[PDB]
RNA sequence: GGACCUGGCGGUGCUUCAUAUCCCUCUAGAGGAGCCUGUUCUGUAAUCGAUAAACCCCGAUCAACCUCACCACCUCUUGCUCAGCCUAUAUACCGCCAUCUUAACCCUGAUGAAGGCUACAAAGUACGUUAGGUCAAGGUGUAGCCCAUGAGGUGGCAAGAAAUGGGCUACAUUUUCUACCCCAGAAAAUUUAGC
């Protein structure tokens, strides 16, 4: 009345902060482009970008957790971690479409790894 | 809308555009980079030599954007709409209602805050106030007031001003203030910063309340940043009725550029323009003699704001070096009726220069506001010229 | 190129081609290969 | 009305100390000289203007007959391409800066409000806001003009005063020149920063 009266749960790489990137956590994209003398490190990055983004958008809701990107030689592994929500039929039809689009996509033999978890795998709440 | 293209034309009264440049034009009330009086300068500075230090840099900072950020108090009947809102989407109302409101707090000066008060706004008051009354004597420079009266008269700014262009006819300063220390550094600040000497201004009389006779009428009544003070709504009505009552010639209303001052000067406008006396000692009727070109109600008062700015420079100090600007809002109403029918927009935002054409933002007679886009083929080479010579602030000279 | 260089004779983390704000949200993540912050 | 309990005191003063920020302490400048300059005033019909866009020809540097802006005269148009515009709007939104507001248990008091510690131990343990700035290293829209806010021709536009702020140069005897890279010979008060 009048104015006297008036007056979260966290995965592994989300619990751990930043810099802890070498103490702790780990890099999801794991290539040499980034290495002095090595180059490309750029156009890893964008593929890097790209992936991501597709595979989360071809796998809507079922990752667990964040991707992890290998490439030794021209390979390209995507070593994902998904839920056991979707059918089995889905996760395969998935596997062999993306798998094709982004061989095609990069004219490179990529591949998947999917690594289903019953839930989300929680360390810690923040 | 007031410039109607090829049917829009200017208004030569005593033959303007072949006697003058265009430069010159009779709307042009335009004012040069306002500095203060020497002797208040100097008053300023004195007075503040026992403490300039750095802990002042933070106070004065601190001060200025309290007081340009300050919102109105919150009347009761705006509290419990917004407390029924969050009871329905619902103690814990309070708690929200402590954020989302504004906490408006007295400003009880004591000595100690009225040298802040001075340092941050004796030069700012000055200049917006010297802006006003250059309006009066523009237009009008056959007035010579003999008496005036300031309500919150905090360092005399208003006297001096008033004495910078009325000093040949003034012959009393009425000056209200409840705080007794302004009244001392005011009083200092007239005697050169001294506690003892002889007043620069004659005539200046200082108060603590209004004067009581109903037959004294002061040519001219000032109140500036003061009305933004008062508590509610309800001080602010009464403390207006009282100063137009006791308004021989003219009422000057200054506040700051923001919302909240120009939202609390428009029901001030409307206040007086609306009487409500049944039978007052003085019958004649108010008109705005500035800066509106019409008694209807603001075109902006919806969303935006209606402010003016004015250049000056800031008292010589530690913090000020360059040039300051100060975003003022201003409303003068004038005793009588209006002069004539020939009433000429007001330019109310900055206006932009570009190649060949010229923005102007004006507010008109009729009641509205109009972006016009002047250019010298659609609207012709001398009222194009005229807009492009004129500023914020400035009157447009069209007819028709 | 080889035109416009014939006559001329005669006379931000662009390092790794991302915005300069999004390259602090990879290299926080981890994303970016062997980019630690020290 | 008697006795007692909890208090709060948005408390007020002193006493003792922690007493760091900030002064004092240390170093180097700045007050001189010559230039260019920001601001302010006044002036003209006009703009004092801007060179990822002139001139240069040791270094620099002024107008250049440049050029875009401006003043005064004019001209082109269905034209560039269903054209063209360095127009407006963050007083449209985001982006980014800044303003301001804001648990249980066990004992004691005769089972009263209520209270519970001693170590050589005596009941205690478990977000909003803003006519805010920024569209120069970032974006999404919204409106303007389109015989003119588009395109061109002709000429003209040269500015002065102080008061203040900054920048560029040389400023030496613990110096300068040669040989060397260190045992040689010849010459001649205010105030800003930092540790
Ligand atoms: C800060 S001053 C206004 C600024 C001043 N006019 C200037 O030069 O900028 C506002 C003054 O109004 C005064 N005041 C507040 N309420 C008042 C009232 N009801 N009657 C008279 N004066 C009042 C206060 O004492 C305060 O000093
Ligand atoms: S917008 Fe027009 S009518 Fe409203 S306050 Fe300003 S001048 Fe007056
Ligand atoms: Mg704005
Ligand atoms: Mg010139």
């Amino acid at each position: 009345r009048e104015l006297p009266c008036a007056w979260k749960p966290v995965t592994y790489e989300e619990a751990h902060a930043p810099h802890y990137i070498a103490h702790r956590k780990g890099w999801l994209s794991l290539h040499t482009g980034n290495l002095d003398g090595e180059d490309h490190a750029a156009e890893r990055t964008v593929e890097d970008v790209f992936l991501r983004k597709f595979m989360w958008g071809t796998f809507p809701g079922c990752l667990a957790d964040q991707l992890v990107l290998k490439r030794r030689g021209n390979q390209l592994e995507i070593c994902a971690v998904v839920l056991r929500q979707l059918s089995p039929h889905k996760y395969y039809f998935l596997v062999g479409y993306s798998e094709t689009l982004l061989s095609y996509f990069y004219k490179c033999p990529v591949r998947l790894h999917l690594q289903t978890v019953p839930s989300k795998v929680v360390y810690k709440y923040l | 809308a007031a410039l109607v293209p090829g049917v829009t034309q200017v208004d030569n009264k005593s033959g303007f555009l072949q006697k003058r440049p265009h430069r010159q034009h009779p709307g042009i009330l335009k004012l040069p980079h306002v500095r203060l009086p020497q002797a208040l300068a100097n008053g300023a500075q004195l007075l503040l030599l026992g403490s300039a230090g750095p802990t002042m840099e933070n106070q004065v900072q601190t001060l200025t954007s309290y007081l340009w950020s300050r919102h109105l108090p919150v009347e009761p009947e705006e509290l419990q709409r917004r407390a029924r809102h969050l009871e329905k989407k619902f103690g814990a109302v309070l708690h929200a209602l402590r954020k989302t409101t504004y906490h408006w707090q007295e400003l009880s000066y004591t000595e100690g805050l009225s040298l802040v008060y001075m340092a941050a706004r004796l030069d700012g008051g000055f200049a917006a106030v010297s802006r006003a009354f250059h309006e009066i004597r523009a237009r009008n420079p056959a007035f010579q007031p003999q008496t005036l009266m300031d309500f919150g008269s905090g360092t005399g700014s208003v006297t001096w001003a008033a004495h910078s262009i009325w000093g040949q006819s003034l012959r009393e300063y009425m000056c209200v203030d409840r705080s007794a220390a302004m009244l001392v550094l005011a009083e200092k600040l007239l005697k050169g910063g001294s506690e003892s000497g002889e007043p620069y201004i004659p005539g200046v009389f200082f108060r603590q309340f209004l004067p009581v006779s109903p037959k004294v009428q002061f040519d001219v009544v000032v109140s500036a940043f003061s009305l933004s003070e008062l508590p509610s709504k309800a001080d602010r009505t009464e403390v207006v009725q009282t100063l137009w009552r006791k308004t021989g010639h003219f009422l000057v209303l200054v506040e700051n550029g923001t919302k909240a001052g120009h939202s609390l000067l428009m029901d001030a406008r409307d206040l007086v323009l609306k009487g409500k006396e049944k039978s007052p000692l003085d019958p004649r009727p108010g008109f705005v003699f500035a800066p509106c070109p019409h008694e209807l109600p603001c075109p902006q008062l919806t969303n935006l704001a209606c402010s003016f700015s004015q250049a000056y420079h800031p008292i010589p100090f530690s913090w000020n070096k360059k040039p300051k600007e100060e975003k003022f809002s201003m409303v003068i109403l004038a005793r009588g009726s209006p002069e004539e029918a020939h009433r000429w927009p007001r330019i109310t935002q900055p206006v932009l220069k570009r190649p060949r054409h010229v923005h102007c933002h004006l507010c008109c007679p009729d009641g509205h506001m109009q972006h016009a886009v002047l250019t010298a083929r659609r609207h012709g080479r001398d009222l194009y010229r005229c807009a492009r010579v004129s500023s914020w602030g400035d009157l447009l000279p069209v007819l028709t | 190129a080889d035109e416009r260089l014939r006559i001329n004779s005669l006379r931000v983390k662009r390092r790794w081609r991302l915005s300069r704000i999004v390259f602090r949200h990879l290299a926080d993540h981890g994303q970016l290969s062997g980019i630690q912050r020290a």
